[PDB]
RNA sequence: GCCGUCGAAGGUGGGACAAAUGAUUGGGGUGAAGUCGUAACAAGGUAGCCGUAUCGGAAGGUGCGGCUGGAUCACC
RNA sequence: UCUACCCUUGGUCAGGUUGAAGUUCAGGUAACACUGAAUGGAGGACCGAACCGACUUACGUUGAAAAGUGAGCGGAUGAAC
RNA sequence: GUGAGUAGCGAAAGACGGGUGAGAAUCCCGUCCACCGAUUGACUAAGGUUUCCAGAGGAAGGCUCGUCCGCUCUGGGUUAGUCGGGUCCUAAGCUGAGGCCGACAGGCGUAGGCGAUGGAUAACAGGUUGAUAUUCCUGUACCACCUAUAAUCGUAUCGAUGGGGGGACGCAGUAGGAUAGGCGAAGCGUGCGAUUGGAUUGCACGUCUAAGCAGUAAGGCUGAGUAAUCCGGUACUCGGGCUGAGCUGUGAUGGGGAGAAGACAUUGUGUCUUCGAGUCGUUGAUUUCACACUGCCGAGAAAAGCCUCUAGAUAGAAAAUAGGUGCCCGUACCGCAAACCGACACAGGUAGUCAAGAUGAGAAUUCUAAGGUGAGCGAGCGAACUCUCGUUAAGGAACUCGGCAAAAUGACCCCGUAACUUCGGGAGAAGGGGUGCUCUUUAGGGUUAACGCCCAGAAGAGCCGCAGUGAAUAGGCCCAAGCGACUGUUUAUCAAAAACACAGGUCUCUGCUAAACCGUAAGGUGAUGUAUAGGGGCUGACGCCUGCCCA
RNA sequence: GGUCCUAAGGUAGCGAAAUUCCUUGUCGGGUAAGUUCCGACCCGCACGAAAGGCGUAACGAUUUGGGCACUGUCUCAACGAG
RNA sequence: AGCUGUGUUGGCUUUCUAACCCGCACCACUUAUCGUGGUGGGAGACAGUGUCAGGCGGGCAGUUU
């Protein structure tokens, strides 16, 4: 059996990272709700 | 012609190849090749348009001269090579300027040939000269359509056309599908019939070499449950139950004509198709 | 008396040829012609016959080639 | 990031086995030219590990594992992984 | 809380002597014993982020115990001009100045950029620590740059973002040349036996790199003035080195490694240490080192470093010597696992490199080497019952939904083989025989001057057992039907098929800004293809065929 | 041959079949005994010619019936090992 | 019923070029097969497009039975 999380340092940043949030417009609404709710970590 | 095979296996039972006896100098010329990345129906959105494509074998596009410029220069014919992008073979002419180029090869060609508009232009196989300068009853191929554009009609393997007559400003061409049609009088035409005539008897013989040419399987309609084909499932096998057999997007496919009222094709197409 | 070579019969196995027989089955001759039509021999009333196809309950009919072993006036 | 097709760039398959086209020599040919012996190494070809699968069956079922282990089983130079 | 002191304790060989301690089947040291050995062994990617290491700990975690630890406290650990990346280049893709489209948001795209899983790219042996090593220091190197320089040559030079070559490529097979590891006999060191007997008889080893000079088994092509250049085309008369090349030879090396002698210390602390000699010869030889070469059809990425050429810039640099400079990031540790993804110290899954001896075609099988481990619950008794295995009298499918499970057949070498067919097939058809050890003669390759060595096949003679592929590993077969032609693919996790694909047959639509499809549009796919080619509907190799009806 | 009607109103080939209700059709073969199986008949409840009809060597982890070989599946169970 | 020919209405055609259109040729922005600008060559008041109107439309939606 082969599970559903095969970790990678590059695809984790090229997809969920900071500069892929600020790329589009709806990423800047995601980052507008995680520094509003008061999270410690904005972007994984 | 076609070299047959002997049934040593059930795959090679009736498979029939095409003997490569008209191919000289099997290595290409390393200055007229351009790369050719594939796509299976993948347009600029990444989605899937046209179905049943993809895979097979890597290719490399070979730059062909369809324009036939360089007027009044004798061109030799050196070597007749193989081209995978199309059904005909290919030629390697050398103009006397040392400008080596490619020509789609007509039926019998090894000698040496000429492109010129009306000098004398030497009507033989392999010579390209405009349709006002061609006498009637003359089998041509690789015609242009718009003047100076490039040769478009009848470029296949074993295809041809036929000049019938000359009207007030156009000429009159019978095409391979049997459709008489007017073409402007300054379009060029190679004289002759394009070679490699034994092409449509190549029995592929096996679902594997029909599969490394860039073809994928085509599932029939009556075996899809009716989410995605109008010939939906039903218990058991079933007759189609429509008044008209339909394509997978609703349009009737068996009989109905499809072209629309189009500019510069209604006043030119005299006779229709014969099928 | 024991050991060995050769050695009939027997047992094992896959074949080869004829013969006896078998539910049904296809033509053939024989009779007695009752049943259904007239296809030949007169130009037999669509002139016949030999090859070769295709169709029909039944002889047979039509197509394309050859033959006179084809009447009339032998088809001048 | 699992899976489904897909594009660009790489990697991997112990061994053993039959003997297709052709080519050469000889035999007859000079007619309508086809038999044998060598050589050649063809294939979604045969037997079999790695490797990829999951047919039968027993156990397991508050499991060692929210899909597995024991004995066997199919593909294995390609429409392969 | 009851269920209950019940079910469990997560594959698997341990036994004892000594220490240690308040406490020991469990921790450490010793001897014997067993298990893997195409791996349970040895290095590197992915991923994790201090776990690695020494000194002290025993409350929690460990399926028990614990003096122990991948757990707690203190103090330490990762060294590069040469390895893997960045200062170099481009694939698929992504982003895009102007531009083109769209109620706004925004979608597409040209020049230019980003992007290695690929091309280019200068260093190797030995020593050492409690934890790091092509990184630290021992000995020899090499590439880029700078400065002094002398022999200096002087229109000699430096040459583009530009013209050209070049780099530059698939799968398959066979015969080679050399080397790596292997095995034997005879260089050297040590021991020669207290179980009958034996003294050419017993174990162990048989060295060396990159650089830079040499000459090489094979592989690939034969040579002149004229029409952004004198180069690359083109065409003309005449007409024996060129590149690329595994390997080897000296030197590198008076050096460094070495199975061991022999010279020093408290438990020889289980160690440093000073000097110390060997390194022949024969064979069997690869999957390592060429896409080389022949063949086949499905016709097998681009750009740079590098080499010439001129537009131009200038008239300043060979060789050799000497000194000087060379940056950023990752290095510890596990890495088929007690440290990664499965909640766990979980019988699963996790790309690649190295891979020896005996028997063997072999990376199969059985037993071992180098090298590791003994599986974090044990002690007793050997009842029923479940689970994994072994044998059985006479009979042999009588069992049962059904020969379901087991039992038999199994390797190599021989004799012999039917119907049927698309002439290939059927076919491992079936049914049969032989194999062990010792001794005598003879015909067979290669190596070699030859004794010598490895590879083998024949008859004959003889011996022993119940049994000679004596252990493990390795097809049961036959007759007749049904469906599908074939190999393939399908319901990750109750269905692997007679369903889907298929090669072939047809039918219809498309004259090119093609029909068709995605997208409100721009733009794209079809295709850098053009009726022997493209999209769709049905049937499903091959053979013989496909009948009437258009209300 | 008569006659009603339909747009004409099942041709070759197969037939108790993956198609047949009644039905365990019927006669033959196979077994000591055969509602399944194989060869035939045809009265097709309701086969039929590209939702193809009829045949077929080779290939199948397919489905159905019969033989030899081998055996704790069985009559009938007993003993030993972790 | 049918001749003639003027004042006004609605068509069918036929040809010319001035809009508009070209995924048509060299040329410049530029050592870009995108774009805009420029003499051509093609086709031309049809096509594309805006508003209105009629007809097909289980390709797709909302619901009843
Ligand atoms: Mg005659
Ligand atoms: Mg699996
Ligand atoms: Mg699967
Ligand atoms: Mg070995
Ligand atoms: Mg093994
Ligand atoms: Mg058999
Ligand atoms: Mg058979
Ligand atoms: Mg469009
Ligand atoms: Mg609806």
């Amino acid at each position: 059996v082969k599970r559903t999380y095969q970790p990678n340092k590059r695809k984790h940043s090229k997809v969920h990272g900071f500069r892929k949030r600020m790329s589009t417009k709806n990423g800047r609404k995601v980052l507008a709700r995680r520094r509003r709710k008061g999270r410690k970590v904005l972007s994984a | 012609a076609i070299k047959k095979y002997k049934p040593i296996t059930n795959g090679r039972r009736n498979m029939t190849s095409l003997d490569f006896a008209e191919i000289t100098k099997t290595t290409p010329e390393k200055s007229l090749l351009k790369p050719l990345p594939k796509k299976a129906g993948r347009n600029n959105q990444g989605k899937l348009t046209v179905r049943h494509h993809g895979g097979g074998h890597k290719r490399q596009y070979r730059v062909i001269d369809f324009k036939r410029n360089k007027d009044g220069i004798n061109a030799k014919v050196d070597s007749i090579q193989y081209d995978p992008n199309r059904s005909a073979n290919i030629a390697l002419v050398v103009y006397a300027d040392g400008e080596k180029r490619y020509i789609i090869a007509p039926k019998g060609l090894e000698v040496g040939q000429i492109v010129e508009s009306g000098a004398e232009a030497d009507i033989k196989v392999g010579n390209a000269l405009p349709l006002q300068n061609i006498p009637v009853g003359t089998v041509v191929h690789n015609i242009e359509l718009k003047p100076g554009k490039g040769g478009q009609i009848a470029r296949s393997a074993g295809a041809s056309a036929q000049v019938l007559g000359k009207e007030g400003k156009y000429v009159l061409i019978r095409l391979r599908s049997g459709e008489v049609r007017m073409i402007l009088s300054t379009c060029r035409a190679t004289i002759g019939q394009v070679g490699n005539l034994q092409h449509e008897l190549v029995n592929v013989g096996k679902a594997g070499r029909s599969r490394w040419k860039g073809i994928r399987p085509t599932v029939r309609g009556s075996v899809m449950n009716p989410n995605d084909h109008p010939h939906g499932g039903g218990e058991g096998r079933a007759p189609i139950g429509r008044p008209s057999p339909m394509s997978p997007w609703g349009k009737p496919t068996l009989g109905k004509k499809t072209r629309r009222g189009k500019k510069s094709s209604d006043k030119l197409i005299v006779r229709g198709r014969k099928k």
